[PDB]
């Protein structure tokens, strides 16, 4: 467990970038402050559905 | 390997409703009928 | 699952508006006590309210008053804004007196004084008065709880006396969110934040330990079985 | 998003700038100690378990912050890029 | 939108209020009778306008709480000075908006709660905020939408 | 629903409350047994539901019914890949694993 | 990939006629074609998920 | 002040009607859903843990003499429902051994001493001539689900960890009737429906829940910073 609270101290407002498959402008990535979850996909947030 | 129904998993309906899983509730806090009986999935009606 | 007892931290800012959180909670559990904390706390928070008034010469609720600016509902409106507090059990109600002539700015601190009534609210704009501006009113104050509109309590006081709606409730909002914390390994893990909105008759915390103990109070009445079974 | 972001576009000439100017922030934040700051006495960035981000999580984020004050001074040549890395490592130690 | 919006029903007979004060009250009898539902063209207002009047906004939505008036309603409510004939929902929206950006009074200037709500009203505020207010506020509003745009939406059935 | 009336039990106070909003939405007809409302609303597709995790109804009658739903080859094994460092090909030194 | 194990549906001592089914293929049931499943299902959204 | 009528109605080990009336307008779901949500998962109870076959080394066997292949038999034993007559016991481990043509029965369990299975009409597997069955099944007491996959339970190196569901709560329903009681029509009459595998009784597992649900009103005891 304090392993993962070491891997939370070392995210902290660091950001990922995330991208989706083809790339037509520029907002085809953006940066995210990265948050771990349960499970094993990726979540995004609603609104920027429309750039990518 | 049995393969349960984890989050990420992809569903869909003869008629095309392609979709994935994306949240797994627990039974307690889902839609239920008037006698204690509760659903299983919840479609948006959006994709009609 | 147990050491995980959760830490009920406060963030309480005068006796109007209190956050609670309390984290970190099982599963769902968030929502288990919030929603029906929220119940408890909007309906059954027991406080007082105006009920109904009488005014001199005024018969219908829409009629304008000379030498008043302000039309008749504006002034039972600010009444509805008003909070007292009675001292002692033993005042089922209380008809409030409050005669004033002449260009003044009438504050609810012109009602006239009651031995066992507070009004916590004294500065309160009541009305404004013209030249030639006499006003003379009787405001009944009721113990009671949650809202009840003039058609469902109907008042009567004097035959002109008029009904108003009945916010006794002292909680003025609840809201309230349950967002996932992590515990190690564990990220599903539900934290509780709830706030707490009140006209100043009790702090937020106040309204909350009432509403638990109303709760707690309802859960103890499981426990006088009767006997039956149906079918048919 | 992220603390005050207007505030900052509103301090620079080119967006790009700001950018260049917090990533050598907290780069010097880190290579010369960490004790570089010109902000730390009471009330400055915060983690929780313990508390401290008063000794180490996030370096930009400082820059950012200090940034924020007109603590900081930016511009395109103040000072001799040579003696600038000399004053620095002289003045503070912790290598 | 569907919090933003507003019903009509049967004034099937012309229940014409903009004159008559006898309108006001026996009108409002055959409201309580089985005649002039709660939101119907009496000219210059709904019997809803005349019969719930609210001082709060917090009080208009207690009583939308206690299930005496819906979200789609129409009734007259006191926010900033104004007596306004307005649907609780729209109240609603407009304190949802006004709560996510601090500034009150700018958050009422640039909405429309005269009318509902579809995307390019909303794309308009949205563009708005920024300009007027800026970046991150319109970062935080945008979640807050999102927010009780999600819930209503569910609920709402 | 037959069955609900006999084992002990009529309406519930949420049914009639969404029977409310129903009629004023135009999908029950005013004026008849709430019974004979739910019947109608039943017939359209659509029954009360109730949240899980207020209890409260939803104002406003939904349909549900039995769907059949499969399960696709695209599973989450096939998916999820994340790498920090590795090996390397030997003519160009991208990284391989 | 995919597991296509056949199951048997029948028991000694059963007769049996000419054309029915003795054990179900891969994706059948009681010998017709079983793809997923029936699920209960409400359509409604959901607190944006 | 109204002090509520509890009225309390049962049917066996299974269905118990439970009736509290009149109570304060909106108060059916006050009471009648945080108890649903808490009935259905934090109320304890029993399932098989982990299984075992003489001849099986994994759960993607078939047994010789068996219809059932080995899956289908962990399944057709996930239903076994088994109550514990003393809460000391955590665990308990059932022997099963059975020959010949047989249709092997969740009564054909060995008798274990403070245990009673529930539900003894329930179809383990069928055996055939010279069909040869024998295991041994390991039911734990817990809490709500929990997999296979995480709990990873063995005796011995040729068992099968088996998913636990262990709440013996079926379903919940309130419901929330009119009662004109004397004065007033808008009180509510609250009447919530359970159903239980038998390990528990519908009335011990409410009562487990309102505890729980006090209990955790106790939470907010001290506040803070």
């Amino acid at each position: 467990d304090e392993v993962w609270d070491a891997l939370e101290e070392v995210i902290h407002g660091k950001v990922v970038l995330l991208n989706r498959a083809p790339t037509l402008h520029r907002l085809g990535i953006q940066a995210f402050q990265p948050v771990l979850v349960e499970g094993q996909s990726i979540q995004l947030h609603p609104l920027v559905c429309e750039a990518f | 390997q049995k393969r349960k129904l984890q989050v990420g998993d992809k569903l869909a309906n003869r008629h095309g409703n392609k979709g994935v899983v994306a949240k797994i509730l627990p039974v307690e806090d889902m839609p239920h009928l008037p006698d204690g009986t509760p659903v299983d999935v919840i479609l948006n009606p959006l994709g009609v | 699952s147990k050491l995980k007892a959760p830490v009920f931290t406060v963030r309480t800012q005068g006796r109007e508006y209190g956050e609670f959180v309390l984290e970190p909670l099982e599963r769902g559990f968030g929502v288990t006590l919030g929603n029906p904390l929220r119940r408890i706390l909007l309906s059954s928070i027991p406080g007082t309210a105006v009920t109904s008034v009488y005014i001199e010469d005024v018969l219908h609720e829409f009629s304008t008053i000379p030498g008043v600016k302000e039309d008749v509902v504006e002034i039972i409106l600010n009444l509805k804004e008003l909070v007292v507090r009675f001292l002692n059990p033993s005042l089922q109600t209380v008809t409030l007196l409050l005669k004033a002539e002449g260009p003044k700015e009438v504050k609810a601190r012109d009602f006239l004084p009651v031995a066992d009534v507070e009004i916590m609210n004294p500065d309160l704009h009541i009305a404004t008065l013209e030249e030639g501006g006499r006003l003379n009113m009787e405001v009944r104050v009721d113990r009671g709880v949650g809202y009840v509109p003039a058609e469902k309590h109907g008042i009567k006081d004097r035959i002109n006396a008029i009904p108003v709606d009945a916010v006794f409730s002292p909680v003025r909002r609840v809201a309230f969110q349950v967002e996932d914390t992590r515990l190690g390994q564990r990220t599903d893990l539900d934290k509780l934040t709830l706030r707490i909105w009140t006209d100043g008759s009790v702090t937020p915390l106040e309204a909350l330990n009432q509403a638990v103990e109303i709760l707690r109070e309802h859960l103890t009445y499981f426990s006088n079985p009767q006997a039956a079974a149906v079918a048919a | 998003a992220e603390p005050g972001i207007d505030k900052l576009f509103g301090m620079v000439d080119s967006k790009y700038r700001l950018t260049v100017v917090v990533a050598k922030r907290a780069q010097q934040l880190l290579r010369h100690g960490f004790k570089n700051t010109v902000l730390e006495p009471e009330e400055r960035p915060k983690m929780q378990t313990l508390e401290g981000l008063f000794d180490d999580p996030n370096a930009e984020t400082w820059a950012m912050k200090e940034l924020l004050t007109g603590r900081l001074v930016f511009g395109e040549n103040l000072v001799p890029e040579d003696r600038l890395q000399k004053e620095m490592e002289r003045i503070y130690p912790g290598e | 939108y569907y919090i933003t919006q507003v019903r009509k029903e049967k004034k099937g007979a012309g229940l014409e209020f903009a004159t008559p004060e006898e309108a006001l009250a026996a009108h409002e009898r055959g409201e309580v009778a089985l005649n002039a539902p709660i939101k119907v063209a009496g000219r210059e207002t709904s019997v809803g306008r005349l019969k719930y009047v609210f001082a709060n906004p917090d009080e208009a939505l207690l009583a939308v709480a206690h299930g005496i008036v819906d979200l789609q309603d129409v009734v007259t409510v006191r926010y900033m000075g104004k007596r306004l004939e307005t649907s609780p929902g729209r109240i609603l929206f407009a304190r949802i908006v006004a709560e996510a950006v601090e500034d009150e009074k700018v958050a009422w200037e640039l909405i429309q709660l005269d009318v509902p709500q579809e995307k390019n009203s909303l794309k308009d505020l949205v563009y708005q905020a920024f300009l007027r207010l800026g970046m991150e506020k319109t970062a935080r509003l945008l979640d807050a939408l999102k927010y009780y745009g999600f819930t209503f939406s569910t609920t709402s059935g | 629903f037959g069955k609900r009336k006999g084992e002990g039990f009529g309406v519930d106070k949420r049914e009639v409350e969404v029977l409310r909003r129903a009629e004023k939405l135009g999908l029950v007809t005013p004026g008849k047994t709430p019974e004979e409302q739910l019947k109608e609303l039943f017939l359209q597709g659509k029954v009360v539901l109730y949240d899980g995790r207020t209890g409260e109804p939803i104002e406003g009658p939904i349909v549900v019914g039995q769907m059949f739903i499969m399960k696709l080859y695209h599973m989450v094994e096939d998916k999820m890949h994340a790498r920090s460092t590795g090996p390397y090909s030997l003519i160009t030194q991208q990284p391989l694993g | 990939g995919t597991a296509l194990d056949q199951r048997p549906r029948v028991v000694v001592g059963q007769r049996v006629r000419k054309g029915d089914l003795l054990a179900d293929g891969p994706a059948s049931e009681n010998g017709f074609l079983a793809l997923g499943q029936n699920v209960l299902v409400a359509i409604m959204p959901f607190d944006g998920y």
